[PDB]
């Protein structure tokens, strides 16, 4: 009964939705909205919104943060129409685009006031992607922050760790694709596929709301160390490097398993997550289940409230 | 323009009851493989194996000659919960 909207906002935002709608996320609704009328029809998103019908000619706000801006200021109206009824939304966005940096915190605001638990799951841009492009993107992650429950930052320079060589400008950007689905598949799924230890949408408002800046990080392994090795992996991840686990005001736990999810393995999961956070901190630790898993663990970590 | 991870599965070396299966080097780091083989429908239930991340070939051993068979190849990264490829073979 719970319902799940995720707003790819932009070019690059409606890029990672479009996978999110591809590999299927289970259980939540996703709409794309872009100033760009051309690639806002070349996407089978399903729910397609422009910002914009007047103050933008259907054109695309190139590297535009300021029209981006009153492009979404100008229908208000068409966004608040497709939020109402949503519980959470999840906005997707590429950070230091035009489009994208203008209407996302502009979109945050709108879920904000209709009481939406409202979570931002964007991307810093990339090294060749340049300082003028990077320096707009903390322009909107300010500007985002003032308008949201929780923003996870992902800089996609992160991920030139995990990247190899030769890899081309495509292999580097569905790459970021996947970890802002990571980034709400791990969070969305307490809520739609709950496991036997459950996380229910009010234990998420708890860790998320009102909190601000917000990172995570995911492990997998498999063999008899997989819980170990899992959370060692969440808990180091490069994604989360930049954070003092232990300065956060909140950390939500996602243990993905399938059914053969030792008793012992959740408590691992467990202590070592309350070793490295602090005792006074929003702990919230369960599970979602994955039938389809056979002796495989995936851990989830998102530190809420950083800031 | 392949979804999945790996993106190329074949077979390299097929001898009538082992195979040696190899696949593309992937663009983002993977942990280990789940690697699953069964005869093409099926009631057992299929086998699998892990192999580690930094491989890109794989011994399935104990094949039915002229039988066919049914492998995907799984890549579990931390990074994305990107889907199998597949493939089949006879020998
Ligand atoms: N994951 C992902 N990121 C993108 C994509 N396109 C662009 N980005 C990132 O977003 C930034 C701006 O691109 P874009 O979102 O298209 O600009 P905008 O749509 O006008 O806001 C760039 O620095 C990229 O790093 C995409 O298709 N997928």
């Amino acid at each position: 009964m719970a319902v799940i909207k995720v707003i790819g906002v932009g070019g690059g935002g409606g890029n990672a939705v479009e996978h999110m709608v591809r590999e299927r996320i289970e259980g939540v609704e996703f709409f794309a909205v872009n100033t760009d009328a051309q690639a806002l029809r070349k996407t089978a998103v399903g729910q397609t919104i422009q910002i914009g019908s007047g103050i933008t000619k259907g054109l695309g706000a190139g590297a535009n943060p300021e029209v981006g801006r009153n492009a979404a200021d100008e229908d208000r109206e068409a966004l608040r129409a497709a939020l109402d009824g949503a519980d959470m939304v999840f906005i997707a966005a590429g950070m230091g685009g035009g489009t994208g940096t203008g209407a996302a915190p502009v979109v945050a605001e709108v879920a904000k006031d209709l009481g939406i638990l409202t979570v931002a799951v964007v991307t810093k841009p990339f090294n060749f992607e340049g300082k003028k492009r990077m320096a707009f993107a903390e322009q909107g992650i300010t500007e985002l922050s003032k308008h949201v429950d929780s923003l996870i930052t992902i800089p996609n320079d992160k991920l030139l760790k995990v990247l190899g060589r030769g890899i081309s400008l495509l292999d580097a950007f569905g790459a970021a694709n996947d970890v802002l689905k990571g980034a709400v598949q791990g969070i969305a799924e307490l809520i739609t596929r709950p496991g036997l230890m459950n996380v229910d949408f009010a234990d998420v408002r708890t860790v998320m709301s009102e909190m601000g800046y917000a990172m995570m990080g995911s492990g997998v392994a498999s063999g008899e160390d997989r819980a170990e090795e899992a959370a060692e992996m969440a808990i180091s991840s490069p994604l989360l490097e930049d954070i003092d686990l232990s300065g956060a005001r909140g950390v939500l736990v996602n243990i993905t398993a399938g059914f053969d999810l030792r008793l012992d393995e959740f408590e691992t999961v467990g202590n070592t997550i309350r070793a490295f956070a602090s005792d006074n901190a929003t702990v919230v630790i369960g599970t979602s289940l994955d039938p389809d898993m056979n002796d495989e663990l995936r851990v989830t970590v998102v530190a809420t409230g950083i800031g | 323009s392949v979804s999945s991870v790996p993106t190329k599965l074949e077979v390299v070396a097929a001898t009538p009851t082992s195979l040696l299966i190899s696949w593309d080097a992937p663009a983002v780091t993977v942990s280990y493989y789940r690697i699953t083989y069964g005869e093409t429908g099926g009631n057992s239930p299929v086998q699998e194996f892990t192999v580690p991340g930094s491989k890109s070939t794989a011994t399935i051993s104990g094949l039915s000659p002229g039988v066919d068979y049914t492998i995907t190849v799984y890549a579990r990264s931390a990074y994305h919960r990107r889907s199998p490829i597949s493939i089949n073979y006879r020998t």
